[PDB]
This record gives C-alpha cells, structure tokens and sequence, in this order.
C-alpha cells in the first residue's frame, strides 16, 4: 500500500506567472526560486507576489509595528545582545497605566510606545483586511476570505480595542510579549471568575471541532486521490467517484450525507465560529459580566 | 439581562444555520430512492433546497443542482434477500462490469481544461518544458503485479500542467498497446514500479482512452475505478 | 433508503471478521461485527452511567459525574459505588471508541479507499487512553484521571492545570496549542478558497484550480497546492493531537514542579546566567 501523504516523484515545468482577468500584471514579482523540499508537501514554486499600494502600505506598517516592540525589547536589555537572547521571552511592551485611560497622552516610556505600536498594527492589518478582498476582486472569485478573515480581526479587535474603549482605558488591552501575553490570558479568566463558565468559551473551545472536521476531511481526499478526489471543483461541476464514495463513508459510519460543496461551508463555518463566539465571550466579560461563575449562577 | 439574550440569539442562528448546512448537502443523491429505484417513501426530516445553477467555465454548459438523477449506466446486481438492507450480488465480473470497489460514475466524456482552456493532463512527452525534478524517474522502469509477474514497462509520465504533478503512469503492455496506472496505486521503487491492487493478467482489462494524447473525466473514472477494485476482487493471487 | 447513486457500491465483502454474517445495512448505517460491538459497549456504558447515576441520587445531566476511584486506592480496583463504575464504563468507552475504528476500516474496504480516517482517528483515541489509562498508570493511581461528567470533567482540567502554576508554560502544551491554532487558519482558507472559485462574482463562470493557485500567490508569496492543502490539514490536526498527549503524559511523571519554572534552564546557561541587566538579575 502507498498513503500519498509526500509525493513519489516531483515533476517541473516552466514557472507560472497565473491567471490574468482583471489582475493589474504590473504589480508581480519574478518568480522565486523552486524548493524542491517543498516539492514532496506541496507545490514547489515560491513567488510571484503580487504587491501594490495597500500591500506596502501594510508590509511596511506592519514592520513598523514589530521593530516599536523590539526596540523596547533592546532597551529593557541593556542594549547587551547576551541579555536580549536570554530574556527574549520575558520582555513585554504594556498598554498605558490605567491613569491615563482612554488619552493618548501617556509617556513613551510607560504605554506611549504600546500605542504607537498599537496604531501600527491598527493599519497593518486592515490594510492586509482591505488586500484580501480586491486579490478575489480582481480574479472575479467570491469574497469568502475577505469574510471568513474578518471573523479574525473581529476577536483581536475587541481584545485590543473595542472591550478597551468599553471599559474606559488601553491598560485593559493585550501587551506585546511572549510570556506576558500568556499571564495577560491567565490573569484575565482569574478576574471573570473563571472564563470555563463563559457559555461563549465554551462553544468557541467546541469549534476550536475543526480539527475532527479537517482531520476527517483531508484523511477523506486522500483517501479518495486514488479517484483524483483533490480536484475538488471539477467534482462539483461534475461529480465522479471520488465524490460519490466519499459522500458514502460519511453516510455508512454515521447517517448524514455530505456534498463535495457542502463539507466546505461545513469547514468554513466551523472555523469562522471559534473567533466570532470567542469575540461575543470577552466582549461581555467586564462590560456587562462581572463575574462568570456568579453569572452561572442564576443566568442573569 | 444582556449576556442570556446573546446566547439565546446565537443559539437560534446556529439552528437556522444546521439548518441550511444540512440542506446544502442534499443536492446530490437526492430524493432518496428504495432498492428498485422508486422514490422512498420516508425522505427524511429537511426539504429539498432551491436549486442552484454553475455557470461551467469554456462554454461547457451548466449545472443545475439538484437536478434529475439517472446513472446513466446499467448495473450489473441482483438482490441477495428479500428485505431491504442486504447486499447486491454482482451477476457478471464485477471489474469487467464496473460495481462495488471498481464502480466508475458516467462523468463527461471530455477532458478537464485549466483556467487556459487547455487540456489539464497531458502524456510529459507532449508537455514542454516538463521533466522529473526529484525522486525516481519511473519511465524505462518495468511494472510489477502483485502476483509478482511483470504486467509491462512505464513508457511516460501523465502530468497534471497547472499544478505540475505526476497523474498517470502510462504502462506499455506486451502487446504494444499503453494503459494508464494512477500514480496514487502505484509504489515507484529503485528497480520496478509496484502495483499491489493489479495481478499481471489484469492489466489488459484496464480501460482503454482513445485519443493518445488525452484522457476524458469518463475514462479517468473507469480507469481509476477499475484500478481501486482489483484491491478487492484480484485478492485471489496476492502475497506478502 | 439509498442515496440515488448508492446501489451499485452495496456490494458484499470486505468485513475483517464474520464474513458475511453481519455484511448489512440498518437504513443508511453499515453494520457490520464491529457495529454490533460498538452498539454492545455502547449500550452496557450507557446503562452503567444510568446506573451510576441512581447510586448518586440525581438524572439531572448536569449533575450526574462518574468518579474515578479515590487516590488511596492507587491502581487496584474499588467498589462500584466509590469508584468501579469508572472502571468498567472506562473499558467500554474504549470497547465503542475501538469498534468504531474498526468498523471504518471495514467501511473503507467494502468501497476501495484509503484507511486515512480510521487512521486519523486513532489518534483521538490515543489522546483519551492517555488521560484515563497512560498518565494514570504511570503515575500510580486511577484517581489521577478525569470524571465523567459535563461540568465535572472541566473542574478537573482547571485543578489538574493549576497543580503546575500557569499550565501555559508546559513546553508541550505552547506546541499543541499552535497546531490547534493554525489549523483553523488553514481550514478557514481552503473551505473559503474552495468556495470563492465555485461560487465567484454574480454572474461570472466558475473559476477553476487555476484561480486558487494564483489567488494565495497573489497574496501571500506561495500556494500549496489542491493535494498540498489536504496533507496539511491532516497534518496539522493530527500533530495537535499528538503534542497533547505528549504535553499530558510529561506533566506528574516526568516533570512535577512547576511549569514555569522549568524555563529557567534557558536564564541559567552559564554564558549568561550572570550578566546583570534585563528582567532576571
Ligand atoms: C463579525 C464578522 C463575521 C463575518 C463572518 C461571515 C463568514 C461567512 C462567509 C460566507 O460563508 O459567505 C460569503 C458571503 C457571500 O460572499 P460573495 O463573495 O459576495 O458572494 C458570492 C456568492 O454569490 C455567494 O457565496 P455562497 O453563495 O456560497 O454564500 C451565500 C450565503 C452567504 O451570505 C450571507 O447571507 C452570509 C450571512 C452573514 C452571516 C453573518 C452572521 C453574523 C453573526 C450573527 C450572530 C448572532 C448572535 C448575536 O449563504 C449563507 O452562508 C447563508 C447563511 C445562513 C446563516 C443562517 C441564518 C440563520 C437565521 C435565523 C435567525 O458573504 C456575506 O454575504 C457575508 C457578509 C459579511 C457579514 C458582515
Ligand atoms: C480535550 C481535553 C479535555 C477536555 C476539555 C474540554 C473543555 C475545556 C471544554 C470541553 C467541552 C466539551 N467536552 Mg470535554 N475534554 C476532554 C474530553 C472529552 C471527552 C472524551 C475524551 O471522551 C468527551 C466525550 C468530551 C465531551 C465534551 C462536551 C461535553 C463538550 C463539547 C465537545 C466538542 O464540541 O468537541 C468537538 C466535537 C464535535 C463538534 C463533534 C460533536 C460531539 C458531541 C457534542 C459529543 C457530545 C458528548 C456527550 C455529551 C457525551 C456523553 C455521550 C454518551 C453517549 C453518554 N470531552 C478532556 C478531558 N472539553 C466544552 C464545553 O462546553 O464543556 C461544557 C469545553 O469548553
Ligand atoms: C488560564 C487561561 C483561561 C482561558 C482564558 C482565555 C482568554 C482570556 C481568551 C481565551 C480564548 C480562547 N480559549 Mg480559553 N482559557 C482557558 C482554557 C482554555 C482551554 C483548555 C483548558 O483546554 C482551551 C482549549 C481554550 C481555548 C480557547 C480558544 C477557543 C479561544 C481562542 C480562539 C482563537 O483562535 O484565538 C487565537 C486567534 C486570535 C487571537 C485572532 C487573531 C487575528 C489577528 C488579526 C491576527 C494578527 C496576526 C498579526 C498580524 C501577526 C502577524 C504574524 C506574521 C505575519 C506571521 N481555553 C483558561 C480557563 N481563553 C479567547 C476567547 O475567544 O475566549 C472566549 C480569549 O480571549
Ligand atoms: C487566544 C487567547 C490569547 C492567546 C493565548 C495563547 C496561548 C495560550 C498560546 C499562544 C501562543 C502564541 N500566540 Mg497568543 N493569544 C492571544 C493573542 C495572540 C495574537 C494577537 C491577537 O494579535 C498573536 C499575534 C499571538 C501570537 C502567538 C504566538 C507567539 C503563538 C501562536 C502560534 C500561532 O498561532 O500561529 C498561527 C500562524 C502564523 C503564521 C503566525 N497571540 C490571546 C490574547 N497564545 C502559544 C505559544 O507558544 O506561546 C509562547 C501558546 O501557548
Ligand atoms: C486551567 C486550565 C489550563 C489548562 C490545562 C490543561 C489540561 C489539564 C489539559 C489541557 C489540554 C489541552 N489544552 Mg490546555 N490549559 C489552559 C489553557 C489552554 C488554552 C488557552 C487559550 O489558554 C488552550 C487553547 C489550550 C489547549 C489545549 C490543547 C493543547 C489540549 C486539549 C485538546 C486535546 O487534548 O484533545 C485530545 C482529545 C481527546 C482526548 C478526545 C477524544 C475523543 C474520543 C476518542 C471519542 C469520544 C466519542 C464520544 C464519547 C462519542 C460521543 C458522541 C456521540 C454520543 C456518538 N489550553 C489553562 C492554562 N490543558 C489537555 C490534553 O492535552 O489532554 C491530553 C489536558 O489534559
Ligand atoms: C477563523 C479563525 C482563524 C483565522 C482565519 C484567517 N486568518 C487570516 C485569514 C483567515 C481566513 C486570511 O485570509 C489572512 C491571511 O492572509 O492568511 C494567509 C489571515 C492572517 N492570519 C494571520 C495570523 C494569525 N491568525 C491567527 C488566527 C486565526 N485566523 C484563527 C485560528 C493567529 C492566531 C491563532 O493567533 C495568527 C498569528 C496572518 C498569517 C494573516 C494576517 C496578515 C496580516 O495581518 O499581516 C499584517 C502584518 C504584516 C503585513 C507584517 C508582519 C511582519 C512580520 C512580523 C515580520
Ligand atoms: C485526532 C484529531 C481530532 C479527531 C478526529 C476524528 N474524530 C473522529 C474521527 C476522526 C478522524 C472519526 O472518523 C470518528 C467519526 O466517526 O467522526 C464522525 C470520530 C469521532 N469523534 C467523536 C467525538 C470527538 N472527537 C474529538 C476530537 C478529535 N477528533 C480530535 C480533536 C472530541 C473532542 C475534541 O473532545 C470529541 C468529543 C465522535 C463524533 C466520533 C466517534 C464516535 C464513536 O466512537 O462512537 C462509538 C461510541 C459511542 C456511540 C458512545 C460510547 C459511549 C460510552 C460507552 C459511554 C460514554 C463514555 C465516555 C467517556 C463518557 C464521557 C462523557 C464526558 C466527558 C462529558
Ligand atoms: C533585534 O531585532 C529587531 C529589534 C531588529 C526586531 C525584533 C523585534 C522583536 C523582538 C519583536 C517581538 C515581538 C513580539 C514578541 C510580539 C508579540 C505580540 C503578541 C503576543 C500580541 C498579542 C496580542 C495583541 C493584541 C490583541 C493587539 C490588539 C491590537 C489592536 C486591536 C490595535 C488597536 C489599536 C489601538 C488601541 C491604537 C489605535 C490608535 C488610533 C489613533 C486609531
Ligand atoms: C513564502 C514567500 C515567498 C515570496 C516569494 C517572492 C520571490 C520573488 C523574488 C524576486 C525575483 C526577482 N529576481 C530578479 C530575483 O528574479
Ligand atoms: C511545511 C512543509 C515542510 C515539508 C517537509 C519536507 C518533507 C520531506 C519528505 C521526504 C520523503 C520523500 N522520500 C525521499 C522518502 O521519498
Ligand atoms: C456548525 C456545527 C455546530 C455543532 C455544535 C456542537 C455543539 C457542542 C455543544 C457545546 C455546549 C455549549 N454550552 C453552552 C453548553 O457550553
Ligand atoms: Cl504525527
Ligand atoms: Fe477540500
């Protein structure tokens, strides 16, 4: 028996500068190089990139953002190169203090920085938002990741932003580290009284589910490759049998019947639903519930 | 208070969304049908949905689903009791006859273009630019059947252009005459490619393609099918 | 009934035991011998649950827990009523969970496919016997295991989590949870990527593979493929699950102070371990 799950044999051939439609071509990278090592997962063919105004808007916003954090990171240290590798980890940019609230008025040594680096971030991936939907634009496809991203940027807008302004100060908002964002998480759910009574977790934690549903779904395609199962639109267009066994291992093992189509909007709406859950869930933690234990308690 | 309206809110909208997630993946097989082909009595709890209509890129038509439903081809069973609930026999060869494992679906008789309008598969002789980058190069190689008896000699690669993968291993049988292996049922080994789902006498059972050069959505499947199948059915000559 | 193309795949074979015996169908559910152990274990634990649940005075679902026996009795058996139930309900949880494996195994032969999920599957069963059989056996007592029960089985994953300080910093667990995490990423993407080529601009015909490829390399540098993006995904979760376990079983054996703490082995490499400055020293 062979699994397929790396490639036997790589076959190349002249790189592919892609589809054209209504793509502006003068905005296209040369190709990159071919990474045979890449070859045996996926497809072996790095670039092009297509980058324009709002790509360099974000790219450079968006290394604005993370050299604001790192340059802190190299004054905490001493600006000792030994420190900085040690304590990688331990260092942390924090919102302002509570003080200042909701001003822009704080120091740059004690969360003026942390709003600098917050605004960065603020461009950087709104801008990368407004990138994902005129890439389908301009290729003529559905908007769906435009959409499905916007469930993303919903939760880290209201842990960064929307719950912020909500309570009434940045010092409410995630810090910029690696350990510290960790206690950040942990200190959170200990104020709340613990996040496991927040129905909202608990679901986002059921759809979080999208690891069964992938896990099924690509043990599924490949164990249909043998059909070309992986050609999956042309399955839609056309159904085969690839499609039609794939549907019967779902409905022989446990009753329901899934379309070649349809376990996709099953996979999409899965994972769409762990952010937009999870953003309902914090967003009422602190603004309207104080405590989720007591909350529990008597469900109002 | 606030928080319980939320939730009783997602609640319903999760509802309605099962809801149409289910009915979304009834636009095909549906109606159910009993054994004999009659629509079933129970059809379970959801409606049909309205149909909706594809828009097939290359002037190649539409599809609308769901739409009427025919296999378009004869089957070769019979009933084995008398109750629903049982197995169908195969009353000929069920690889010759296309059911059970070696099943084919009658998909368009026309090959798969790329975004181009370009036939997706091509035989690498007639693909420029082509070539093995990596691993074994599998043409000049012998193929082996699982009774351990060489079936013919991998002749050329079938690749898939757009996404530049090996597809099909073009196998010359003694005769003369070119079959097509799945690359996914074949091991490539330093010496032979391997077919475990295939004894050798089988090999000039595999469905024929007509034009050389190209290979239609039809004869994928009952290549494919028939290929999966001898995994089952060629089990009397196998060893390990 | 039967899906209008199901017919002609209700062939008969391919069972692993029984031959053709228990080779039917019960409506759209293969049968199988593995579907009748499944429904027996099946039908033993939950009579068990019902029963342990007499024994602790309540059929509120919310309420009813199953125990594991207490840490005294270390790894020996106990009474049902503190502690035997768990045991026996535990040995059918794995009866069904393995019988249902199996009985995919049988359904991936009968149609010629791959053994990919029964595959994937395992290693769900493999992160359950790691919580109620693996880590307690090592570590000398079944009470070390989680309840069954709705609200019981997470106030055992806060006292199990909080025993090591912030569990957050179980090197294990930082792994998995990316894994969990970046799976959902790639399944937003395919299941949207998918979508927007078979469902583009009113109006316009369907995109094809094509549009796919160029569209992830239009934005990001690089796509993965059709074929890629289905190994990764089965690659992703699976790792997850994995990481998992191996986050659980070297948390109270191996590893049993706090997690946090284990970091300090990087802060005390001995080229650094010593210059003053940053957050430590
Ligand atoms: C916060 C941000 C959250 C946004 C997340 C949305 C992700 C889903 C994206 C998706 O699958 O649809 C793409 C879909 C269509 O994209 P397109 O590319 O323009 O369409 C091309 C094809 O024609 C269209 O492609 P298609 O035809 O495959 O999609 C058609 C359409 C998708 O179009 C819709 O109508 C989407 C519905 C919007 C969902 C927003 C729900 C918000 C959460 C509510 C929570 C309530 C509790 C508080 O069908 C549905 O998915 C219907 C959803 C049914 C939901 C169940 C309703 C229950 C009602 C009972 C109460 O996008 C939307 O229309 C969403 C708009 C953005 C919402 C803000
Ligand atoms: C995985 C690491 C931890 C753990 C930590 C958590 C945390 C933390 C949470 C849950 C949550 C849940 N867990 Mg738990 N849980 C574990 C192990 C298990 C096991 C098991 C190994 O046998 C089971 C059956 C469950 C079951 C469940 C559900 C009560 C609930 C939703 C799960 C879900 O959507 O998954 C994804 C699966 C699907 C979407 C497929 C559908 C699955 C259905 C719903 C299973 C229902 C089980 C039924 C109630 C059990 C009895 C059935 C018997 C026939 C009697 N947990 C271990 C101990 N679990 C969440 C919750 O809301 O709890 C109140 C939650 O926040
Ligand atoms: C001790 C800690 C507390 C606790 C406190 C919290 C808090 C606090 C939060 C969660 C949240 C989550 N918790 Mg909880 N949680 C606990 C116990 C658990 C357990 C468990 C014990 O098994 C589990 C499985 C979970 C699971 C989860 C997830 C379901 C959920 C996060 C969804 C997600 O994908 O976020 C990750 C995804 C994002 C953050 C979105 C990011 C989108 C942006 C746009 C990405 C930008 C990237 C940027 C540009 C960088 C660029 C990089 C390079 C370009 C590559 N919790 C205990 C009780 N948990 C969150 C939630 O939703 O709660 C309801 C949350 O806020
Ligand atoms: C969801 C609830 C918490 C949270 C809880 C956790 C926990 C718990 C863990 C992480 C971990 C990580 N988190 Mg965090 N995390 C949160 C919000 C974020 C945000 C953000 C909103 O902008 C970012 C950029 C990160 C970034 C990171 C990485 C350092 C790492 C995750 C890998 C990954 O998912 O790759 C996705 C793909 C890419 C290409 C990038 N977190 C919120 C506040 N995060 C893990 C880690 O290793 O920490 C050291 C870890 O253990
Ligand atoms: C106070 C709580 C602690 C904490 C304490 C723990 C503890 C303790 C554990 C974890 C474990 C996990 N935690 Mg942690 N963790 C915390 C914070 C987090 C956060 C977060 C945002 O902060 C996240 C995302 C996570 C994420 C995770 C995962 C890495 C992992 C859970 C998945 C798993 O094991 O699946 C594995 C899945 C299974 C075991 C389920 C198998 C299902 C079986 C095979 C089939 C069941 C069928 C069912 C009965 C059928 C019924 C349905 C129908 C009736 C037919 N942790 C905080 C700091 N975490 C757990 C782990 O790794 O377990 C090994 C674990 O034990
Ligand atoms: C539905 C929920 C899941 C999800 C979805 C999702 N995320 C997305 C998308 C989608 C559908 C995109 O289309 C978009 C993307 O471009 O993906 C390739 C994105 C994206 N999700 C990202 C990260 C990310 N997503 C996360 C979360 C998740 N995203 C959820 C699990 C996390 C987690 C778990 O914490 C991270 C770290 C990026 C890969 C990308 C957003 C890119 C972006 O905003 O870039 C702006 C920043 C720069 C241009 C410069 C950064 C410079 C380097 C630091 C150097
Ligand atoms: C390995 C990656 C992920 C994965 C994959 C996966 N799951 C799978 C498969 C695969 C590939 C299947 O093919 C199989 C399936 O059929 O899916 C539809 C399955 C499946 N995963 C399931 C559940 C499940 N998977 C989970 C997780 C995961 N599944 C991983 C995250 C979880 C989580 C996250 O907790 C759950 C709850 C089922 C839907 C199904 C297996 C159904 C099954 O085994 O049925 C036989 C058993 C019964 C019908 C009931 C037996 C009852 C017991 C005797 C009594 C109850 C004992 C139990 C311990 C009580 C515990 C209750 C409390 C904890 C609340
Ligand atoms: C030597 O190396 C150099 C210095 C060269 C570069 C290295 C840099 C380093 C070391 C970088 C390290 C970066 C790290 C560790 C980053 C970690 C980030 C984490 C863990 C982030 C987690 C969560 C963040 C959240 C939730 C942020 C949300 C933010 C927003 C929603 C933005 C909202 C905007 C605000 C509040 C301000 C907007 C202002 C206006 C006026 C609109
Ligand atoms: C994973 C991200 C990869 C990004 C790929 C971008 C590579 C483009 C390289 C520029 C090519 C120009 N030149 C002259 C070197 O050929
Ligand atoms: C994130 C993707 C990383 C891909 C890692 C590359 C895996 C190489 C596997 C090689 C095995 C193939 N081989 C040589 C055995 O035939
Ligand atoms: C898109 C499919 C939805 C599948 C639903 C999964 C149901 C899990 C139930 C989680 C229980 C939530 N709650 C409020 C009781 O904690
Ligand atoms: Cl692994
Ligand atoms: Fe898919």
């Amino acid at each position: 028996e062979y699994q397929n799950i790396f490639s036997q044999v790589q076959v190349r051939g002249p790189a592919d500068l892609g589809m054209t439609e209504d793509v502006n071509l003068a905005n296209r990278s040369g190709v990159g190089p071919f990474s045979t090592l890449l070859g045996w997962f996926g497809n072996a063919q790095l670039g092009p990139i297509y980058l324009g105004s709002l790509g360099v808007l974000s790219l450079f916003s968006g290394l604005m953002w993370f050299f604001t954090i790192g340059i802190w990171f190299w004054y905490q240290a001493g600006w000792n190169p030994a420190v900085f590798l040690r304590d990688l980890f331990f260092f942390s940019l924090e919102p302002p203090a509570p003080e200042y609230g909701l001003s822009f008025a704080a120091p740059l040594k004690e969360g003026g920085l942390w709003l600098i680096a917050s605004f960065f971030m603020f461009v950087a991936v709104w801008s990368w938002w407004g990138r994902t939907y005129l890439r389908a634009q301009a290729l003529g496809m559905g908007k769906h990741t435009a959409w499905a991203f916007l469930s993303a940027i919903w939760l880290w807008m209201v842990l960064g932003f929307i719950r912020p302004i909500l309570m009434g100060s940045w010092s409410e908002a995630v810090p910029y580290g690696i350990f510290s964002h960790l206690d950040w998480t942990n200190n959170f759910s200990l104020v709340h009284g613990n996040l496991f009574y927040n129905p909202f977790h608990g679901l986002s934690i059921a759809f979080l589910g999208s690891a069964l549903l992938f896990a099924m779904h690509g043990a599924t395609i490949l164990a249909v490759s043998r059909f070309g199962g992986e050609r999956e639109l042309e399955q839609i267009a056309d159904r085969g049998t690839a499609a039609e066994r794939a549907a019967l291992f779902v409905r022989w093992t446990m009753g329901f019947n899934a379309t070649m189509e349809g376990i996709h909007r099953w996979a999409i709406w899965m994972a769409v639903l762990v952010t937009l859950t999870g953003g309902i869930g914090i967003l009422l933690s602190g603004t309207v519930v104080d405590n989720w234990y007591v909350w529990g308690q008597n469900h109002g | 208070d606030l928080a319980s309206l939320a939730i009783y809110s997602f609640w319903i909208f999760l509802a309605g969304l099962i809801y149409y997630l289910q009915t979304e993946n009834m636009r095909e097989g549906y109606p159910l049908e009993n054994e004999d082909g009659t629509p079933a009595a129970n059809q379970g709890p959801f409606p049909l949905p309205k149909p909706k209509t594809f828009i097939l890129p290359h002037g190649r038509g539409t599809l609308t689903v769901p739409g009427p439903e025919s296999e378009d081809r004869p089957i070769a069973l019979a009933r084995t009791a008398v109750s629903e609930g049982f197995p169908h026999a195969p009353t000929g060869d069920p690889m010759k006859d296309g059911v059970g494992p070696a099943s084919w679906v009658a998909r368009r008789d026309l090959p798969e273009l790329d975004g181009h309008g370009h036939n997706k598969i091509k035989p690498m002789k007639a693909a420029a630019g082509f070539h093995v980058s990596a691993g074994k190069n599998p043409i000049g190689l012998p193929v082996r059947g699982c009774d351990l008896e060489i079936a013919g000699k991998v002749v050329d690669i079938w690749v898939d252009i757009p996404e530049q993968m090996a597809r099909f291993l073009e196998v010359e049988l003694k005769d003369g005459s070119t079959r097509l292996l799945p690359m996914q049922m074949v091991k490539v080994q330093s010496n032979r490619v391997h077919v475990n789902a295939l004894s050798s006498d089988l090999f000039a059972g595999i469905p024929t393609i007509k034009s050389p050069t190209e290979v239609t959505l039809l004869e994928e499947d009952k290549i494919c099918g028939y290929v999966a199948g001898g995994l089952m059915y060629a089990a009397p000559k196998r060893k390990s | 009934a039967l899906l209008s193309f199901e017919r002609k795949y209700r062939v008969p074979g391919g069972t692993l035991v029984g031959g053709n015996l228990f080779d039917f169908w019960v409506g759209p559910f293969y049968v199988g011998f593995f579907g009748v152990a499944t429904f027996f274990f099946a039908a033993l634990g939950i009579i068990l649950i019902a029963w342990s649940a007499v024994l602790q005075g309540t059929w509120n679902p919310q309420l009813i827990s199953v125990y594991p026996p207490a840490l005294e009795y270390g790894l020996g058996g106990a009474p049902l009523a503190k502690g035997g139930l768990w045991q026996i309900i535990t040995i059918c949880a794995t009866g069904a969970f393995v019988s249902w494996a199996l009985r995919e195994v049988e359904i991936c032969r009968k149609l010629g496919i791959g053994y990919h999920i029964p595959f994937a599957f395992a290693f769900a069963i493999l992160a359950y016997l790691t919580l109620v059989l693996f880590r307690p056996v090592m570590m000398g007592a079944w009470g070390y295991a989680f309840p069954y029960g709705i609200w019981t089985h997470l106030d055992w994953v806060s006292n199990t989590g909080y025993t090591y300080g912030n569990f957050h910093y179980n090197p294990a667990h930082m792994i998995a949870i990316s894994f969990f995490f970046t799976n959902a990423l790639a399944l937003a993407l395919h299941g949207a990527l998918v979508l927007s080529a078979a469902n583009p601009e009113k109006g316009k015909e369907m995109r094809t593979p094509d549009h796919e490829d160029t569209f992830f390399r239009d934005l990001v540098g690089y796509s993965i493929g059709t074929l890629g993006i289905h190994r990764l995904g089965l690659l992703l979760s699976l790792s997850a699950v994995f990481f998992s376990a191996l986050c659980m079983i070297i948390t109270g054996t191996i590893w049993f102070d706090q997690w946090v703490d284990w970091w300090q082995w990087w802060v005390k490499l001995p080229w650094w371990a010593n210059i003053p400055g940053g957050i430590n020293g």
